[PDB]
RNA sequence: AAACUGCGAAUGGCUCAUUAAAUCAGUUAUGGUUCCUUUGGUCGCUCGUACUUGGAUAACUGUGGUAAUUCU
RNA sequence: UGGUGACUCUAGAUAACCUCGGGCCGAUCGCACGCCGGCGGCGACGACCCAUUCGAACGUCUGCCCUAUCAACUUUCGAUGGUAGUCGCCGUGCCUACCAUGGUGACCACGGGUGACGGGGAAUCAGGGUUCGAUUCCGGAGAGGGAGCCUGAGAAACGGCUACCACAUCCAAGGAAGGCAGCAGGCGCGCAAAUU
RNA sequence: CGCUACUACCGAUUGGAUGGUUUAGUGAGGCCCUCGGAUCGGCCCCGCCGGGGUGCCCUGGCGGAGCGCUGA
């Protein structure tokens, strides 16, 4: 679609979409091969990263970041950011004096790389850890599972 | 003396907070190069390790290169046109990184020539200035001449960078950090980058 | 004012004191590594310059 | 604190080196060199703890500054030098060397070899890269950096170096049935045949081993140090063979040699 | 002796004012960095007065200033 | 070429750049002595670079006292995210410019208080707990209060410097010099703590 | 209710002394930047005694009175 949104031109670093070829030579569009990563850890690059034309350098799969720490889950909470989305781990924390648990949480923002398209509110994430990415984001969505009431 | 510390900014939650300890020379920041278009200038900043950095003040020269000709050449840099950033870092012809310039084509026209025996950017009505011809024509053999016969059938050079190559300045893109390294190397504009860029810099203008 | 006077060539230094005006406003308003001639201070000082 | 520090309080010490408490506040501090702090001896603590060839700091300077001291072939002067796994020490004064080899509690003991063995040592190789135009490079766990290696030679193996000369005389693959020691962790000094390497990918690799009488524990690969291939080391061992008793049987055979005697 | 050069003086010692996910603890990561020293490697891998180049400055000698300084 | 779970890794090739504030490629010192202009042994010191060690720095997950007579807070005085850059040793609203309108909260946010440095630990304790931890080990912070730096690998250093604020020393009145929460010791404070 | 003692509370006694927080203005000092250029030093000119180079004034010792460059 309309890649070109920003005031800067948006491309994959690594690609070089201006080799010279010939006209006549043409089979599709001329030359944009898609870089893209296969991440560690048993993770399966989504087929949108691959066969997508999106342009997003915090992307686990086509863009520069790098899994590696832990790896997280948690239930997709608010999606009103731009690449971001805000998910809820929920535990329970023990207390010892009176030997029980109490429900705690923490909210977690999290980068969703747009080769994840039809991410819901209340599905889960696997997440996986990065560098930091902006002041409060740490972690990449590195698989979706849809929620059990999901048709 | 600015710093660079986190611990400066409000939470996540949006609450402040209360600085434990004074600036360290860790957190430290330095004020920025507005490397300016001019005579050479360059100042070297002693930095955490005590290595080097170049802090460029002035630059006329850089090392740009095409991309689809595989020719880096170092040429003087002429303007600054646009700057997706700040626009006001245009209008005071700052050089930061990704910022678009105007280069003189001058060093990829002659390898141009040299190399495909064809004039690019050079008007009709002329006809060639003195001691150029021959390094258009020469005298070579029948092995040199069907080598470049051979490269003639690949030295079609699109419409966007012939009328640049006509009005004698390329559009490029500076890839290095001019207040960092002490250069402006870049790369000349070509293809849907090109037309992305000349499409902002004539909506700007 | 006092003068302390170096001879260079021999290496040999000399203070005098010089407590007369008249003697000491040739070197008035004069900058350092400034040459003078510093006639004014006596009769064989004449000729020489500081 | 501001740059690095350059103290070490005799509590804070490795609780291996054996040091008591009301000697000093402070522990030889070891200087930086091959291995790293918690995992070394230093040479003061060899000499004057271990060996009582020295009764002060004083006299192991003074026996250092002799050059009577060699680790690793090299006369050393530094009497804090850390020196760690397999390092061999030769003092030629008193025709003697030593290789610093963990006991089964995890202390390096006094184990004296052959001058025939004091000539080489096993290094565990840390990394192996290309650099310098193709040329490959191997660093061990000694931190000795070694030029063209054997294609073979792989990360986690183990080779024979040649102190005299410094390079590769041969070496084992980590692979299973291959005897191993630890040196680090709850089974640290403890020798037994490598059983299988469970890989936990980002993650730390477990190695499962078992001793030369049947005892199965499991350390991290970076505990592991392959010593010989096969059952078969290829350095001595100390006079306990990597075989930890448990208390009880550490008890049975003390009380049964003290009732041999008398 | 002095003085120039090098290294250290960022360790140690003291105290607990600040500080409420801050510090800290355990756990991981740096594939996102710097690292004196130590140790090992690399150091004729560059096709372009040498049987050793230049100017200073201390210490030292000598002349001094200020009431006063580890001033000069 | 090798490697990783995973590189935009390592290595290779090409086109060039290659900072006057210009980077490596030794104009150095000792000892022992030699060998039919030459060839040398053992060291000391120094310089890139790459590892290593000692770290430092910055992130991950979980965990902290009392308080609602604190229920909403933050929001370009960057607040949350995006894009490009700047700066920085580097990741990052760290800062800037555009863009979006976000982000946290009764699972207690935000605010307030703490005769609050955190921890290892201490006292007491049937089991469970309660209170304490300035204090010799580890981590942090500070050097009268703030702020800013120079040198250096490393300091925002205070037995370094610069300035202001408070206090304060000598003076010939022009100027000069300060920082015991180091070890002793003094005053003050106090119920309360040692040798110049 | 009357006394006596003690304790909080209300409050313009338009009460006296320190602690902080903050609009507006000013702002030391460091650092960066753009200039500046007191001085100092090199190559040709009233430095022109001297060299393995003889009527080769051309130096490796002295304002070489130089809108002549140049570096600090």
């Amino acid at each position: 679609a309309d890649i070109q949104t920003e005031r800067a031109y948006q491309k994959q670093p690594t690609i070089f979409q201006n080799k010279k070829r010939v006209l006549l030579g043409e089979t599709g569009k001329e030359k944009l091969p898609r870089y893209y990563k296969n991440i560690g850890l048993g993770f399966k690059t989504p087929k949108e990263a691959i066969e997508g034309t999106y342009i997003d350098k915090k992307c686990p799969f086509t863009g520069n970041v790098s899994i590696r720490g832990r790896i997280l889950s948690g239930v997709v909470t608010k999606m009103k950011m731009q690449r971001t989305i805000v998910i809820r781990r929920d535990y329970l924390h023990y207390i010892r004096k009176y030997n029980r648990f109490e429900k705690r949480h923490k909210n977690m923002s999290v980068h969703l790389s747009p080769c994840f398209r039809d991410v819901q509110i209340g599905d889960i994430v696997t997440v996986g850890e990065c560098r930091p990415l902006s002041k409060t984001v740490r972690f990449n969505v590195l698989k979706v599972t849809k929620a059990a009431g999901t048709k | 003396g600015i710093s660079r510390d986190n611990w400066h900014k409000r939470r996540k939650t949006g609450g402040k907070r209360k600085p434990y300890h004074k600036k360290r020379k860790y957190e430290l920041g330095r004020p920025a190069a507005n490397t300016k278009i001019g005579p050479r200038r360059i100042h070297t900043v002693r930095v955490r390790g005590g290595n080097k950095k170049y802090r460029a003040l002035r630059l006329d020269v850089g090392n740009f290169s095409w991309g689809s000709e595989c020719c880096t050449r170092k040429t003087r840099i002429i303007d600054v046109v646009y700057n997706a950033s700040n626009n006001e870092l245009v209008r005071t012809k700052t050089l930061v990184k990704n910022c678009i310039v105007l280069i003189d084509s001058t060093p990829y026209r002659q390898w141009y020539e040299s190399h495909y025996a064809l004039p690019l950017g050079r008007k009709k009505g002329a006809k060639l200035t003195p001691e150029e011809e021959e390094i258009l024509n020469k005298k070579r053999s029948k092995k040199i001449q069907k080598k470049y016969d051979e490269r003639k059938k690949n030295a079609k050079i699109s419409s966007l960078l012939e009328e640049q190559f006509q009005q004698g300045k390329l559009l490029a893109c500076i890839a290095s950090r001019p207040g960092q390294c002490g250069r402006a190397d870049g790369y000349v504009l070509e293809g849907k980058e090109l037309e992305f860029y000349l499409r902002k810099i004539k909506a700007r203008k | 004012m006092k003068l302390n006077i170096s001879f260079p060539a021999t290496g040999c230094q000399k203070l005098i004191e010089v407590d007369d005006e008249r003697k000491l406003r040739t070197f008035y308003e004069k900058r350092m590594a400034t040459e003078v001639a510093a006639d004014a201070l006596g009769e064989e000082w004449k000729g020489y310059v500081v | 604190a501001r740059g690095p520090k350059k103290h070490l309080k005799r509590v804070a010490a490795p609780k291996h080196w054996m040091l008591d408490k009301l000697t000093g506040v402070f522990a030889p501090r070891p200087s930086t060199g091959p291995h790293k702090l918690r995992e070394c001896l230093p040479l003061i603590i060899f000499l004057r703890n271990r060996l009582k060839y020295a009764l002060t700091g004083d006299e192991v300077k003074k026996i250092c500054m002799q050059r009577f001291i060699k680790i690793d072939g090299k006369v050393r002067t530094d009497i804090t030098y850390p020196a760690g796994f397999m390092d061999v020490i030769s003092i030629d004064k008193t025709g003697e060397n030593f290789r610093l080899i963990y006991d089964t509690k995890g202390r390096f003991a006094v184990h004296r070899i052959t001058p025939e063995e004091a000539k080489y040592k096993l290094c565990k190789v840390r990394k192996i890269f290309v650099g310098t135009k193709g040329i490959p490079h191997l660093v061990t766990h000694d931190a000795r950096t070694i030029r063209y290696p054997d294609p073979l030679i792989k990360v986690n193996d183990t080779i024979q170096i040649d102190l005299e000369t410094g390079k590769i005389t041969d070496f084992i693959k980590f692979d299973t049935g291959n005897l191993c020691m630890v040196t680090g962790g709850a089974n640290l000094g403890r020798i037994g045949v490598i059983t299988n390497r469970e890989r936990h990918p980002g993650s730390f690799d477990v190695v499962h081993v078992k001793d030369a009488n049947g005892n199965s524990f499991a350390t991290r690969l970076s505990n592991i140090f392959v010593i010989g291939k096969g059952n078969k080391p290829w350095i001595s061992l100390p006079r306990g063979k990597g075989i930890r008793l448990t208390i009880a049987e550490e008890r049975d055979k003390r009380l049964a040699a003290k009732q041999s005697s008398g």
